[PDB]
């Protein structure tokens, strides 16, 4: 058992490396066709009657998601009959690309899914791996980038960062609260995308870090919000200053780095003299903050320590690379006008 | 578009079956090569087999006198030779091997 | 992000199956083959953003070599020059 | 030799499918005699519908489908 | 031991018909010459030619050398 | 008259599959020390005209509990893919010439078992229900033993057609060179078509009667005439794919004469077994295929691949 | 010409109410595993009527996963109806 | 046996689907496929591609479907039924069947109606061939065997299958 | 270890005949010099049609008449 | 054009012969009592067909070994090439990729 789990868990990125490296429409099929083939067993490990009524609601929702694509590959094999990877030469291709590809990322619609999977996968360990599948598709959209109907990729955006915002205010389980507001940050990076498509990646990396360092923190035992109350008077208080040094930075406030994507993105989205778009995005991520406040009023307010609960033992988890990230998830704003000229 | 008239057409096509046409067919081209390789170059080198019709009547011509040659000297061993190969399926060349000399007795020798 | 490793080092992953004219092992062509080497010759040193408003000629017929989209219509419109008048004279042809 | 027989068979074939077209009607909202559906000019092997017209009886059926389904 | 020798001779002959039927229909339909076979589109291309030049319509009648004199 | 060359085939064969049933119990008679159907003939050769007529007089019940829509389309098959498969089969002149046709058998060898799964399910419960399920399961695991060891030799002959396969066996009876394989070409067709030593599908011992149990005299002649339309064909195949005769562009007739005096010897093998060996108890039955038959069949494939390449041998085809 | 509008109307086999529903999941999963042949055949013509000669393998690779993968997702449909005995899409339990 | 023997297959094919694209009690689902698959492998056997057609029988229609049919005894439905008998299934059917029919009616029932359905002519198979040719194994997919140029195409498919079993050795 | 190799051959002498042929077909193609003949034959079979090149000056070899001295020796096979 | 003449000929003898056997005496005037006496020698048999697994895998287990011996199929056409080493080096991979896929699962067949 333990060897293969590193053979499987290696083949994933090999599934997404053929995606970013390829010239050829067939391979970007095979490429993220073998994720939906090689993801599935990870969900399983404890063999419960959710994961198996989960990965089957995932499966057939990434099965068609793929299988439409192959229909919008073979359209422009008719017209122009030249594969490769470039604008799609025909409008029924793209409109059948981008709004059937939004299924893997899920955007504004096509998410009754992201909460039905991320919730109740019995395996919370990760579930950090659902930051790969954000990274396979984008590595198409960066290439196809000069063909979109342009009235759409905004219309799935602006109906998203809204709909993923309101989704959570009503939520308690904190695997969902990350599930929600992970549709949100898919609102900023594909709203930009036709204007200057780098300063997207900028929001893509700053995102992979911040959501990454959450989970590694949410791993000790933590599950439900009211199990993060029994946290500071039990496990360690140096944990609580952390979970307050990020959850605030993730909606973002200018002295932190969470403010770094917006601050740069709007340099771009005006200067193109669209100033009536970004406020409504800029202003809607506001009530995206009221999850985190009211999440953060759980742990610093000393709320009814659990019960007589005596944990005298020390810890032996793997914090691996957590002792770094919230010095790069926070303090990087003072550093960089690199991100626009570094990855470019 | 410009197409030539109906003329320089209706020319003399060699009219023979597909069994006899493969009977000699072999001594045929190796010894001729006067128009034909050259006639390829009036196609491959420059395409549009419309601008080049001329050698087409030269290469078609070489055949005419060829089968007109053979009728004078020996048609008797030939007529019997392309009968066997015309006894049929696949038109093998390994059945008539015996008679191959009888046709080629004096052809390589006499003429 | 499209790294293009097969450019740096030597290997060919695909790059061969890619277009309509490359090799075809015994050297046999496609039907519209001859219009590729015409249309690629157009946009190469171009940066493709002016290509759309520059070449566009060598492309269109190429799209009309491929589907035969028009020649099939001017054809289907001979069925209206004849075969409404069949009774009205000029049977056309004489057989043979 | 074999080929120099064919090329003549199609050029003969277009002419009759033109000269016996242009004498069908000359219409004022008609077409010029033997225009080109393309802009470019060179010899491009014609489509089946070019050689055989709407004729479409039998010897066609033995041409396109002739080889397939049988000797 | 012998009584089975008749039992064969029914099944045996009944398989010696279908091999002699098709063999002698082809030889009969095309008049003495085994049926042509077209596997590859080149091979066909001579028959559908030879139909044109033969005498009228068929592929099984060869002209011969005196045809063109 | 191409339509009278066909109907001259379908009819004259239904006599063999009929008069096999007689030589069934004569040959298997003298293994037992006795004589075979005798009183009625006089020699017996007249038995099968009386047997074909008792069934269709005898009343054809249907179970009250059946689904009649499936209880027809299924047997309306067991007599097609048995009589279609005969089509492109050279003796010497096949009725059809199929370019790659050898592959076409596996197409029709694979599509018959989907007429077992219908019938046994079409009717009813556990003697034909799970009893027609687990004869599916053995019938598909004896293909992978097959298509490979059919594909082996075809490296040793060059193409997929059957007109080449008379040419290559000229003076070499293709059974020398791969005799290890040839064995497995035999135990397959005997295991796949449900015959003696692996008998389970049709029941005698392991169950009452497999898959035949419901059909009364009416339909059950078809199967009992279908199941014997496969057995004399695979065995009228093996001997075009191994023991070759020598074509004769002159006396075609002497080809078939010497050809039925082989394929008709060969067949009398599934009768010469059935007197002899017992059955396998379905575990041992598949359990002996993966473990045992298969590893070789792969291994030899790694061998007949290289042997041409390593001798400059490569057979003259595309 | 016409064979490109059939089969296309066939590739609206998706029809999605009958892609996830209603119960007997095996009917849903079925119209999926036959959503191919609308992808296959359609791409076994355009490749063929014009001689590409190279992409001709692609049709083969459109099955080799379409069988491999769609045969995976069958597996789960045992795990669902192992613990039940009826598939019946009407199991919702994990909610939101 | 006219020139329309292709157009008569597909419109049986297109009707091959709508049987199982609604809701037929999926022991008849198969019988909506093996007809569709059959006629499907039918259409492809024209055009000259042959080997690539005759495989769908071997690898899919013959081999795959049987697994689809070897289960639905394990998921086994309770007391199957002849489809279109019910009022739930029958209602959804025809409106599909007519929708191409009423399409196929005046798509061309006349000179042309109108534009979008008028640029497809019919009846000679105008495109269906070109000229003549030589022969390589045929010309086309006769050479479908590339263990030459194709390699990085195989070795993924070659490797992607090898993991197919490991995943399925577990959850099983 | 040879006692092992004789104590699996008293129990499962089956797959051993597969391994025995599993190798011994991998090894040998790198040995016998008959190979690489195999690659020369297979390159010289003219599937296509040779097209004559243009001769101005050189013309290294290969005159108009083919049977004249032209090019390499392929007749090492005819005697073979 | 004569293939379909050689197919619909074959079925039409078969699809005939069902009715002249099944149907013809089926309307005969004999008794044929409706009594629920049928379904021989397991008289009643009221159950669902239960899931029995080692019945199931022998479906899946095949389907995958099946695929690649479609991939493996065009060897004998590919034995005619230019550079052949990319064949023998490559051809022999599929096989060993097949045979490996055995050896793993071979730890557990169960009762197959
Ligand atoms: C305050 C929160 C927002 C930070 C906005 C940026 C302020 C620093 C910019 C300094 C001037 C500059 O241009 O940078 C280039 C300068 C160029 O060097 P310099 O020659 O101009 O030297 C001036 C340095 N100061 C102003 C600090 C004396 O390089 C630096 O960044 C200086 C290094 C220190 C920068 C940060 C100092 C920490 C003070 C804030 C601590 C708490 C902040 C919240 C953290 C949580
Ligand atoms: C960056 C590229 C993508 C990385 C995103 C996350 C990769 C995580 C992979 C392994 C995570 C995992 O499963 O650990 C759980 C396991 C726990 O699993 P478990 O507790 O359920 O059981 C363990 C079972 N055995 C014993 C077999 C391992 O380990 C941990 O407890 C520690 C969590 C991993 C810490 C996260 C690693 C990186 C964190 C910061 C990322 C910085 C990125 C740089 C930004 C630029
Ligand atoms: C790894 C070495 C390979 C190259 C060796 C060079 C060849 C020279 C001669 C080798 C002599 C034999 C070397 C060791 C033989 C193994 C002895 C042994 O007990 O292992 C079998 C062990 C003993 O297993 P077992 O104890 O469970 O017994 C069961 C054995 N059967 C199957 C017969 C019931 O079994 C295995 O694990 C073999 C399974 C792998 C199957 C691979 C088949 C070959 C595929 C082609 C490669
Ligand atoms: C001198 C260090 C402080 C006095 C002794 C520390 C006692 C201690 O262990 O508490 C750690 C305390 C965390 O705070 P909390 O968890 O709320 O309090 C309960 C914990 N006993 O306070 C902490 O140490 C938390 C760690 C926060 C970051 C380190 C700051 C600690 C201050 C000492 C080092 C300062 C170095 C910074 C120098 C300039 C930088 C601004
Ligand atoms: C350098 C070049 C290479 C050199 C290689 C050297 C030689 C290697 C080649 C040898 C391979 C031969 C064939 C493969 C071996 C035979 C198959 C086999 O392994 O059978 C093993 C079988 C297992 O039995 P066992 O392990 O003992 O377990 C039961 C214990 N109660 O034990 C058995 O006995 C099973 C016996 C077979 C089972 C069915 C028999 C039924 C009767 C059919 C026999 C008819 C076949 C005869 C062939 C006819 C050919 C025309």
């Amino acid at each position: 058992n333990p060897i293969i789990f590193i053979i499987i868990l290696l083949t994933i990125m090999l599934g997404t490396i053929i995606v970013m490296i390829s010239s050829h429409w067939l391979l970007v099929w095979i490429g993220f066709e073998m994720n939906m083939l090689a993801i599935i067993p990870i969900m399983m490990k404890n063999h419960n009657p959710r994961a198996t009524e989960a990965s089957t609601k995932y499966f057939l929702t990434q099965s068609t998601a793929s299988m439409l694509l192959m229909m919008a590959v073979i359209i422009n094999l008719m017209f122009s009959g030249q594969w490769t990877v470039m604008k799609l030469f025909n409008p029924m291709a793209s409109m059948l690309m981008t709004m059937a590809l939004a299924m893997k990322l899920g955007m504004a619609p096509f998410h009754f899914w992201v909460p039905e999977v991320t919730q109740g996968i019995p395996l919370s360990s990760g579930l950090i791996l659902l930051t790969w599948q954000k990274l396979a598709p984008m590595s198409v959209l960066y290439q196809i980038f000069p063909s979109i109907n342009l009235n759409l990729i905004l219309t799935l955006s602006v109906l998203s960062i809204l709909i993923g915002g309101w989704g959570g205010l009503n939520q308690t389980q904190l695997r969902k609260i990350m599930a929600y507001s992970s549709i949100a940050h898919m609102g900023w990076m594909t709203a930009v995308l036709p204007y200057n498509p780098t300063m997207t990646l900028l929001n893509l990396i700053i995102y992979i870090i911040m959501t990454s360092t959450m989970f590694t923190m949410f791993m000790a035992n933590s599950t439900t919000t009211t199990l993060s109350l029994s946290h500071t008077w039990n496990k360690t208080p140096i944990m609580t200053v952390l979970i307050l040094a990020t959850l605030l930075s993730m909606g973002g406030l200018p002295p932190l780095s969470g403010f770094m994507p917006k601050w740069m993105i709007i340099q771009e989205m005006t200067k193109n003299n669209s100033i009536i778009l970004p406020t409504f995005m800029a202003i809607t991520a506001l009530l995206n903050l009221y999850f985190y406040m009211r999440l953060t009023y759980s742990t610093t307010l000393t709320m009814f320590p659990s019960t007589n609960n005596m944990k005298m033992k020390w810890q032996f988890p793997l914090m691996k690379k957590m002792t770094f990230l919230p010095t790069m998830v926070v303090l990087s704003t003072m550093m960089l006008p690199l991100t626009p000229m570094l990855s470019v | 578009v410009e197409l030539p008239s109906l003329e320089d057409l209706k020319v003399q096509e060699v009219k023979v079956s597909s069994s006899v046409l493969k009977a000699a067919a072999h001594h045929y081209g190796a010894q001729c090569d006067k128009p034909n390789k050259e006639f390829m170059l009036c196609r491959w080198e420059e395409k549009d087999p419309r601008r080049c019709l001329e050698e087409g009547k030269l290469v078609n011509q070489c055949a005419l006198e060829f089968f007109r040659q053979i009728k004078r000297h020996c048609a008797e061993p030939f007529t019997e030779y392309w009968t066997c190969i015309d006894y049929s399926g696949l038109q093998l060349f390994r059945r008539c091997r015996k008679q191959q000399a009888q046709f080629d007795e004096c052809v390589l020798d006499k003429l | 992000p499209f790294f293009d490793v097969q450019k740096r080092l030597g290997v060919d992953l695909d790059r061969w199956m890619t277009i309509q004219s490359a090799e075809q092992p015994h050297k046999i062509p496609s039907r519209c083959h001859a219009f590729e080497k015409e249309w690629i010759e157009c946009a190469h040193g171009i940066g493709s953003i002016r290509a759309e408003k520059e070449c566009k000629i060598e492309f269109e017929d190429f799209r009309e070599c491929l589907l035969r989209q028009k020649t099939m219509k001017r054809l289907h419109a001979i069925r209206r020059q004849r075969e409404k008048l069949i009774k009205e004279g000029k049977y056309t042809p004489p057989p043979h | 030799l074999l080929q120099a027989e064919k090329d003549r068979r199609v050029l003969q074939m277009l002419r009759e499918n033109l000269e016996e077209e242009a004498t069908v009607m000359k219409d004022v909202p008609g077409w010029k005699v033997g225009e080109s559906v393309f802009h470019t000019t060179r010899w491009v092997t014609p489509m089946m519908g070019e050689l055989y017209g709407l004729r479409a009886s039998e010897e066609v059926l033995s041409a396109t489908y002739g080889f397939i389904w049988y000797t | 031991w012998f009584e089975v020798l008749p039992g064969i001779a029914v099944m045996g002959v009944c398989l010696f018909i279908p091999g002699m039927a098709t063999a002698r229909i082809h030889r009969f339909s095309n008049g003495g010459k085994e049926k042509r076979v077209a596997h590859y589109p080149y091979q066909w291309y001579l028959m559908e030619r030879d139909r044109r030049v033969s005498g009228v319509n068929r592929s099984y009648v060869s002209k011969g050398l005196e045809n063109i004199d | 008259m191409f339509m009278i060359n066909i109907l001259m085939l379908i009819i004259p064969i239904l006599l063999a599959v009929a008069f096999l049933t007689l030589v069934e119990r004569k040959v298997l008679g003298y293994m037992q020390l006795r004589k075979g159907p005798n009183v009625v003939g006089p020699y017996g050769l007249l038995q099968p005209i009386a047997d074909a007529i008792k069934l269709f007089i005898k009343e054809p019940l249907r179970p009250a509990t059946s689904s009649a829509s499936m209880f027809i389309l299924a047997p309306i098959m067991a007599l097609g893919l048995a009589l279609t498969m005969w089509i492109p089969l050279p003796m010497p002149y096949p009725l059809i010439n199929m370019n790659l046709g050898v592959l076409f058998m596996l197409a029709m060898s694979s599509l018959a078992v989907y007429s077992i799964l219908w019938s046994g399910w079409a009717s009813n419960s556990k003697y034909a229900l799970i009893g027609a399920l687990r004869a599916v399961a053995q019938t598909i695991s004896y293909e992978v033993t097959l298509a490979i060891i059919l594909l082996s030799v075809l490296l040793m002959s060059g193409s997929f057609t059957l007109s080449t396969l008379i040419t290559t066996q000229e003076q070499m009876w293709l059974i020398l060179p791969a005799w290890p394989l040839a064995m497995m070409w035999f135990i397959s067709t005997l295991a796949e078509t449900n015959r003696a030593p692996f008998d389970l599908t049709e029941g005698e011992s392991e169950l009452v009667s497999g898959f035949n149990v419901e059909y009364a005299a009416g339909p059950f002649a078809l199967f009992f005439m279908a199941e014997y339309a496969n057995i004399i064909m695979m065995n009228i195949f093996t001997a075009i794919l191994f023991l070759g005769t020598s074509h004769n562009p002159h006396m075609p007739e002497l080809y078939t004469i010497n050809f039925t005096i082989k394929s008709l010897l060969l067949t009398m093998s599934f009768l010469w077994i059935r007197a002899s060996y017992p059955r396998f108890r379905y575990d041992q039955l598949m359990h002996l295929l993966w473990k045992n038959f298969l590893p070789l069949t792969l291994a030899l494939c790694m061998w007949h691949v290289s042997l041409p390449i390593l001798t400059s041998g490569i057979p003259p085809q595309t | 010409s016409m064979v490109y509008m059939n089969i296309m109307m066939a590739f609206t086999v998706s029809l999605v109410g009958l892609l996830m529903y209603r119960s007997h999941l095996m009917s849903s999963l079925l119209c999926l595993e036959g959503m191919m042949l609308s992808l296959f055949v359609m791409a076994a013509l355009t490749i063929l009527n014009s001689h590409f000669t190279l992409a001709s393998m692609m049709p083969i690779i459109l099955l080799v996963f379409a069988a491999c993968e769609a045969a995976l997702g069958l597996s789960l449909l045992v795990m669902v109806s192992n613990t039940y005995g009826t598939d019946y899409v009407q199991n919702l339990n994990l909610l939101q | 046996m006219m020139l329309y023997i292709v157009f008569i297959l597909s419109v049986i094919f297109v009707m091959g689907f709508v049987g199982f694209s609604s809701k037929p009690s999926p022991i008849y689902g198969g019988l909506g496929l093996i007809v569709s698959g059959g006629v499907g492998c039918g259409i492809v056997l024209n055009f000259g591609g042959s080997f690539l057609g005759l495989m769908v029988f071997l690898i899919y229609l013959g081999g795959m479907m049987v697994v689809f049919g070897y289960t639905t005894a394990m998921a086994t439905e309770q007391y199957p039924e002849i489809w279109l008998s019910n009022k739930a299934v029958l209602g959804a059917f025809v409106t599909g069947l007519l929708m191409e029919f009423f399409m196929v009616y005046y798509v061309l029932k006349d000179k042309e109606v109108e534009v979008v359905f008028e640029f497809n002519g019919l009846g000679d198979w105008v495109i269906y061939d070109t000229g003549d040719s030589g022969f390589f194994s045929e010309e086309a997919m006769g050479i479908a065997a590339l263990y030459s140029y194709g390699t990085w195409l195989v070795i993924v498919t070659g490797w992607s299958l090898l993991i197919g079993v490991v995943v399925i050795m577990e959850i099983t | 270890v040879a006692a092992f190799l004789k104590n699996v051959w008293a129990k499962e002498p089956v797959l051993v005949a597969s391994f025995a042929i599993a190798g011994l077909a991998v090894i040998l193609p790198t040995l016998s010099p008959y190979t690489k003949y195999s690659l020369m034959i297979n390159r010289a079979t003219p599937y296509n049609y040779p097209v004559p090149l243009r001769d101005d000056g050189n013309m290294p070899d290969v005159p108009s008449h083919p049977q004249d001295p032209q090019g390499p020796s392929l007749e090492w096979l005819k005697r073979l | 054009m004569n293939l379909m003449l050689a197919l619909l000929t074959n079925f039409t003898l078969a699809t005939l012969l069902v009715i002249i056997a099944f149907w013809l005496p089926q309307l005969n005037v004999y008794s044929e009592k409706t009594s629920p006496y049928e379904c021989g020698f397991d008289p009643m048999g009221s159950a669902r067909l239960p899931f029995s697994m080692k019945f199931f895998l022998v479906a899946i287990t095949f389907l995958l070994f099946d695929l690649e011996i479609a991939l493996l199929l065009p060897l004998p056409w590919a034995s005619q090439t230019a550079n052949l080493n990319t064949m023998l080096t490559m051809a022999l991979f599929l096989i060993i990729l097949l045979a490996v896929s055995l050896a793993y699962e071979w730890t557990q067949k169960g009762l197959e």
